RNA sequence: UCGUGCCUGGUGUCUUGG
């Protein structure tokens, strides 16, 4: 049914779109239940270190 | 004192669950049960173990 | 009188060095 198919393909927005890059504005971070966020690809390479 | 705040509400909102969870059984409710000791026993001894001020799933 | 060998840690934060 198109609701429950666009909140699979909102959430599946959110992974994919995280997956690459975990900084978005006004958006919810992806985090670990270790309790802290990923390291994306981008973060793999965004900063000093990377 | 800002800690303890904190660590005293947590527990006051377990109990709370607690107490439903339990009258909508219709049954009873035991509090002994429903103290969660690792509140304080480990809030208290984790903030001052990583320095982290407050809870530790929004330590950062 | 004998014949086998590179395993091997990641993440954060404070202190301190020039």
């Amino acid at each position: 049914a198109a609701h429950v198919i666009a909140e699979d393909v909102k959430l599946l927005q959110f992974h994919v779109a995280t997956m690459v890059d975990n900084e978005l504005p006004g958006l919810p971070r992806a985090m670990q239940k270790s309790g802290r966020p990923l390291k994306s690809l981008k973060q793999r390479l965004k900063g000093k270190e990377g | 004192a800002f800690l303890f705040r904190g660590m005293f509400k947590n527990l006051l909102k377990e109990v709370r669950i607690y107490a439903q969870k339990f009258i909508d059984r219709g049954k009873d409710f035991n509090l002994e049960l429903a103290i969660k000791t690792r509140i304080i026993s480990d809030g208290l001894k984790y903030s001052l173990a990583t320095g982290n001020w407050g809870d530790q799933k929004k330590a950062h």
